[PDB]
């Protein structure tokens, strides 16, 4: 805690109490969020009164460093803190996760592409269950 | 993650716009593709096990990688080269049905490059089992799938690379 | 959406997606069209739904719109109508998601604390909701409205 | 500080164990009050049942 | 558990393949189905009222919160209001499921003990369910009251 | 069942049910009647289903029914086919939970550990089960097979 | 964390030195200070929400921030940027009392622009925000106090940009 | 429209407007809310106007729906009902503007010209605006038929 | 020409539709301003005369204009201004009754500038004597029908420069 | 950077399929909207300076920014802004002509973002003036070419963003 700002804080619980880094920004959002605002008391007891602490670790296993699979960042995460001596470098190996944009448009996949083609080109014909004569009548530009 | 519909409601969010009659389109454009996308799906859960196993006898087996030294020999390491192969097509079948590929940038792309040159795994060969798996999953789903399907693979395969 | 809500939940269980759970995928993409048009005659509807809702809010609560209220004053009024708007465009997309975790990410969670700061009273905010459900109910048709009260029942659940 | 002491047995039900794992099933021990609430839900939802609850330390419905 | 996986479980235990008078109770939880679903949304949304209402029948201006009492001082108070938030809950989970056992498994469990431990008197506890029960019975109706009712009732048995 | 996974992930978020997960819960209610149709029609077949299935095992595996072989003899081969009948009544319980959770607790945990012991080829259950789907798949229609089936493929993915 | 008294006597520990009275004027300093840091910590903890609001409306609030596509756009956002105003704050206070800086730089200032890049908070506004906090803390805790808790309210600022 | 109409009267005059001219504006801004609901109302009923209109037309000329009649074959006779259709519209105009005006320049210059080219007979059409008059007035108030009167009459009177 | 009235239709008839409530409230709107702008019609017709005096004071006379060598001077060329404004306070009153500024456009407006300009014509004057019967004509007129006047007015100003 | 018939080739080319009629269409597509973009590229070059004028004055100037503690205050500011103003005008009339939206990508795109937040310049602000820009060049150019010509403002503005 005492010589460490409170996201640094997080990392080192995580590593302590379950063997991991901090797996998604939702997570690093929960558990600083409670780190602030209540003692680090309150996050360790919430990180070994949690459910993934008593999946793995149960009520007699001391915990150990997980290693993960799974994630995605987490096993590079993971073995950069662990590799880590004590003291050795104090920096953040996860500041928060950067948020990503988006490559392509949802138009521009085939499918949709496809569905837009199908409603745009004959968007205007002959309407079923309408009365042809309110249909020759009917005008298809609109405005313009 | 995000998928069609909310990748709408996110653009029209920052906005500030209420939803529209061309962003309604958009929506309704996708809600037709999501049966065929339905379908698909389930032909490739029923055919993963099988996938897998046509695109490593075309890409990763009998060859170096398997023999002793290679990246993939030992049991441990075969197993989790094709752990890491059912990961990508399940993910794809996820971005598939969502019709974005936010997804795989979100779980399956984020740091991988980085995991893969720590583990020492060769990044070419496991592009190359992907686009395996992409031919055959083609095949299986059929042609108004396949265009759909292959985007999401090749997404997967640039990234890698 | 719905279909998200589906795949996250495959995920964390690792597997592919289940029958049963496409099957509701393919249920709510039929269902869609239906929404989006529930959605469209709300938002045809919503600069008088904002009003109407208002008047009422304000009616049930005189305090608000007083001196000593938040509200009071013709900024301070403009900005409650603001919120109201905003809210009500957070439900339209709710509709077409078919979840309440658009309208969640954007509209509930903080928002106690938000207006904590502001020192307006969430309670009032909570009546102005439930007003605008009023008026919204009313231009739906029946099965229309029963689909939106849902999501406007959860915002009133939110903010309390 | 307020003390709960507990007994409660929790079986293995998703997997055999071939590690004897006496202790896990059948534990005795010391709880912090505020922990222990949340610690009654985990052994509720894992499907344990607590046979007995008592305050081993401190005073029942003392203010301070 | 459910009151399909109870059918299942008894038959299990007898050995005995699904029998038309098992399919019967089965398809008469289906019917009851779609009342419980309505009347479980309409309690999330008031639960917060239910509480206060409950609260005010039985828990406050009462010699509990005044001095001396076991609800007196702000911590014994939140700690009632958390309880009675978590009957709530449970009864609503119950009345979907169609089953007793879940209250046995989550609330009954250990409860008796702990109360005891504490000196938190069950009989004010069980007002305070009844209580909550009558609220809830005008917000849901009278054909969801009924089964509502039940499990209320359980808990309260339980408790006592 | 479907309701129970539910109440389960909602009493894990110590929350109320979901809108979404409501829904979920009304469409299985729905659909209930319908499984509960399937899993009638099995049970009445199940003596034919039994029978049919453990002449085509025994003629796809002649060896097991051999007097090196575990089901050899009069006793073993009313074993081996108690075990099938088994199996096919756990399949009836999952139609109609529209679950495999009822399947898997009472047969697909330590089953391996079971059968080695036993010496019983785990392999030839497989074909067994096999077996008996594709005789259940002949009773049923199409689409209430690829009901059926998805829990038989369940069985014998889980004896591998 | 160390502060003034610490400080001192951790320069003399280095050099061995016994304390003298070039040394002993310093601390005498700092116990002048003293009752005044007293006397503006408690009204600031007392003003606190107060202060975090004046300086929101002074700058964050109104503004594009606030508005659609803003950083403090959403309520989980705004949530946010007030827990961090009154991270700032708090200590602040913390670092009046102590009469030293460093308690700032090890907790608050390390590693925090590295997370506002990543997260895409914008650090100038941030600082806005900060001046602000300071010059209506300024007000509350009188002149003589004002001058001691400007200093550590700058340094935030001049570390963050 | 009166306005119209008023002013150009005056520009030929190169006056300001006379005050029995402005009264004349006055008396039609008070008409105009009546005027207003007799429009509505004939747009409601359009369809079955024109549909009536059109029977009672081929009732009382056989010829135009024969081998040798223009309106002979189901496109003609429905572009004679979409002409129909176009005349009415034009009424509506025609009403809330208080002036023939409207109808005028879209329909009642160059009509002889077109339909000569088209080799409609000019009297039959005459004789389903008076047709669509007679169904309109049967809908309308008697006061209000009235007013619907003077402009079927006018397109009478123009096509002859 | 087109008024209020007819603007609505026309719009109407070039989308084929038949009228519509929204449609319907426009023309409403229109029904309601009507009495208001018959009775400010009648108040300018009977004070025309004295409107371009009061105008022509404010603005033209007393001027350079009217001196020797400026355009207004001669009484010919003073008749001439005098005459212009007739027009455009007429035109604005018919603009004002049509609820439509088309009036304007087709018969004032058209081919103005260039006229002015051959013609040697100050425009800017002229656009001040508008502005200033603009003035004179809100007064009489009364608030409610000056808002009306004004922007006829100020359509001819803008036109004309 | 790319244009429109060389985008049509260069994709062709990774297929290694020969150009198709489907291929062909696309750039005859691009022939016949190629004479109007010749004549749009030359209004705005004639017209340039002005149109940064008018964007200026719709948006930056008479604002906080020019006044003194703002992004464009001093005369080495003000110039920077219009400087960029223009880049971003020119950029996007070569995309114009190319029809392409690559060259905006590869070199003003590429590292703007990055920029702006070193040196504090507001994306909003700058987003502002680009949708100023368009909206006068619209007027310039004319319909047809302004349909074209905003595509590429909005895709500046959006990548900004
Ligand atoms: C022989 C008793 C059985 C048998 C063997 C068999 N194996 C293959 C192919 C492969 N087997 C291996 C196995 C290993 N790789 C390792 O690293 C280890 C541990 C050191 C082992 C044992 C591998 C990697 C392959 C793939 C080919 C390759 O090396 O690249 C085959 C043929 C593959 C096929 O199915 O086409 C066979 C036949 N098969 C039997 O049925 C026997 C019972
Ligand atoms: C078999 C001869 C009889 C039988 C056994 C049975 N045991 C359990 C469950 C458990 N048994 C133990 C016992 C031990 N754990 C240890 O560490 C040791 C010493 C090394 C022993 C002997 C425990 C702790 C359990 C709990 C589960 C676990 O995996 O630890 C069961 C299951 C009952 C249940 O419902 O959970 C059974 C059936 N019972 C019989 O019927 C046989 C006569
Ligand atoms: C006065 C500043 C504000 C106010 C007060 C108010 N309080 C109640 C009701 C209760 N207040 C308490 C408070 C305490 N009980 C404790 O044990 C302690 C700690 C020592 C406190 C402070 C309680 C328990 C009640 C419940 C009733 C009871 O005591 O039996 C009300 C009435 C609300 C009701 O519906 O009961 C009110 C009005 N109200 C304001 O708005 C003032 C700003
Ligand atoms: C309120 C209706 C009555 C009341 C309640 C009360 N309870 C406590 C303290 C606890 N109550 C529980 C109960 C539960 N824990 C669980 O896990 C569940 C199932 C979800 C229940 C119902 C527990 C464990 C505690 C201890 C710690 C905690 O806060 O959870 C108190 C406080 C007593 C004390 O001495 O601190 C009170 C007051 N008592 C009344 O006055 C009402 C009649
Ligand atoms: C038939 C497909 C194969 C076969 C079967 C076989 N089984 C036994 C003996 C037992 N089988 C079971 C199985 C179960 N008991 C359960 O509770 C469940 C879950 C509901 C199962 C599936 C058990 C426990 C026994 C022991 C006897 C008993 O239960 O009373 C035998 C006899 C062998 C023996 O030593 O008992 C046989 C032959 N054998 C094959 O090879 C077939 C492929
Ligand atoms: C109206 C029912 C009540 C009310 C409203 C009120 N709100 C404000 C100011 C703000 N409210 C918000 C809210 C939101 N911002 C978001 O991002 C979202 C979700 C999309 C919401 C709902 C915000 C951010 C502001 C701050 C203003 C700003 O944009 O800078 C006011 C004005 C008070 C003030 O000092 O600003 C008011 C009056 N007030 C009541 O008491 C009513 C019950
Ligand atoms: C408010 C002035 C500005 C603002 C802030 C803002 N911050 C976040 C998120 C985080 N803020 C922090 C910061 C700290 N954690 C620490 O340990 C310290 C040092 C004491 C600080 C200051 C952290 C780690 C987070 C992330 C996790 C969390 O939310 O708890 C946000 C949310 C960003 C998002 O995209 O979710 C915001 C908005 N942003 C503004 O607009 C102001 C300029
Ligand atoms: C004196 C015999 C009578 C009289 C004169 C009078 N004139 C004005 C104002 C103006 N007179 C003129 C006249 C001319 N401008 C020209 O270009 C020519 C021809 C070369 C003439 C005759 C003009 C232009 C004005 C307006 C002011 C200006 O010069 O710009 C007044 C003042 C009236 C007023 O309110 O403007 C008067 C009094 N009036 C009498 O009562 C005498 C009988
Ligand atoms: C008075 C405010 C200003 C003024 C007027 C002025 N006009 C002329 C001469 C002409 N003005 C017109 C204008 C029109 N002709 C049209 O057809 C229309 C629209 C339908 C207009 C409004 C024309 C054509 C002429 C020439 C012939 C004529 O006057 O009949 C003059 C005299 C110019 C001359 O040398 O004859 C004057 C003074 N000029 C000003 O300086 C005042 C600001
Ligand atoms: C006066 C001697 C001459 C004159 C001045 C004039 N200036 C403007 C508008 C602006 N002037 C500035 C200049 C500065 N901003 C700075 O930061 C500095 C250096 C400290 C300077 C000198 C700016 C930015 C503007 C734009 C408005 C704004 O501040 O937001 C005008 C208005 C014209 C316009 O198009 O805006 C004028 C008239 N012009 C003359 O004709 C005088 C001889
Ligand atoms: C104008 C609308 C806004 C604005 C602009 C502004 N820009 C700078 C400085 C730079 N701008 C650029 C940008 C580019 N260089 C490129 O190559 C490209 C793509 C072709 C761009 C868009 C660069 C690199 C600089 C830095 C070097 C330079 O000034 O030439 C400033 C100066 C900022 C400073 O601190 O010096 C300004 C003011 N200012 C606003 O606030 C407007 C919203």
């Amino acid at each position: 805690h005492d010589r460490y700002p409170n996201t640094k804080v997080v990392e080192f619980a995580f590593k302590h109490f379950l063997g991991r880094a901090v797996k998604n920004q939702a997570e690093l959002i929960k558990y600083h969020g409670l780190l602030g605002r209540k003692g680090i008391k309150a996050l360790i007891g919430a990180l070994v009164d949690g459910e993934e602490y008593g999946r793995l670790y149960g009520e007699d296993t001391v915990p150990s460093w997980q290693f993960p699979t799974l994630p995605a960042a987490n096993y590079p995460n993971s073995v950069e803190l662990y590799n880590r001596f004590t003291r050795q470098d104090d920096s953040l190996v996860v500041p928060s996760f950067k948020p990503i944009r988006s490559k392509m448009d949802i138009a521009s996949m085939p499918l949709v592409q496809a569905a837009l083609k199908e409603q745009q080109a004959t968007k205007t014909a002959l309407d079923m269950s309408r009365p042809m004569f309110l249909e020759l009548g009917r005008s298809f530009k609109g405005a313009d | 993650m995000q998928d069609a519909i909310t990748a709408v409601i996110n653009n029209y969010d920052v906005q500030g716009k209420y939803l529209d009659g061309a962003a309604l389109d958009k929506l309704k454009a996708y809600f037709t593709t999501g049966a065929v996308r339905v379908r698909a799906a389930a032909v490739i859960s029923s055919n993963a096990t099988t996938i897998i196993k046509e695109a490593a006898a075309k890409a990763l087996i009998y060859s170096d990688l398997t023999r002793p030294g290679g990246n993939m020999y030992t049991t441990r390491r075969y197993a989790a080269c094709i752990r890491d192969m059912d990961y990508f097509l399940r993910y794809a079948t996820y971005a598939m049905l969502a019709g974005d590929p936010s997804i795989l940038d979100e779980r399956v792309l984020n740091g991988l490059k980085e995991t893969y040159n720590s583990l020492g795994v060769p990044i070419a060969a496991t592009v190359g089992g992907i686009q395996a798996m992409k031919e055959v999953v083609g095949g299986l789903v059929g042609p108004d799938a396949a265009k759909e399907a292959s985007i999401y693979f090749d997404y997967l395969s640039s990234g890698l690379s | 959406s719905v279909l998200t809500k589906a795949i996250v939940n495959a995920d964390a269980e690792a597997r592919y997606l289940s029958p049963g759970e496409l099957d509701r995928i393919k249920s709510f993409v039929a269902s869609g069209e239906r929404r989006l048009r529930i959605a469209q005659t709300l938002t045809e509807a919503r600069e008088r739904i904002v009003k109407q809702a208002g008047d009422q809010l304000f009616q049930k609560r005189p305090d608000v719109v007083s001196p000593g209220g938040n509200a009071y004053g013709e900024k301070m009024t403009a900005l409650c109508l603001r919120d109201l708007d905003y809210y009500l465009r957070l439900v339209t997309y709710g509709i077409v998601a078919g979840d309440v975790t658009p309208i969640e990410e954007i509209g509930i969670i903080g928002v106690k604390e938000m207006y904590n700061s502001l020192q307006t009273p969430i309670p009032a905010v909570a009546e102005g909701v439930r007003a605008m459900k009023n008026v919204a109910t009313s231009l739906l048709s029946g099965d229309d409205a029963a689909e939106a009260g849902f999501y406007f029942d959860y915002l009133v659940g939110a903010m309390q | 500080s307020r003390y709960f002491k507990v007994t409660a047995c929790i079986p293995s039900l998703k997997r055999v164990r071939t590690g004897r794992e006496l202790q896990n099933t059948f534990f005795t021990k010391l709880v912090p009050y505020e922990n222990w609430f949340t610690e009654q839900q985990r052994i509720q939802k894992a499907g344990g049942k607590v046979l007995s609850v008592k305050l081993f330390t401190g005073v029942q419905g003392a203010n301070t």
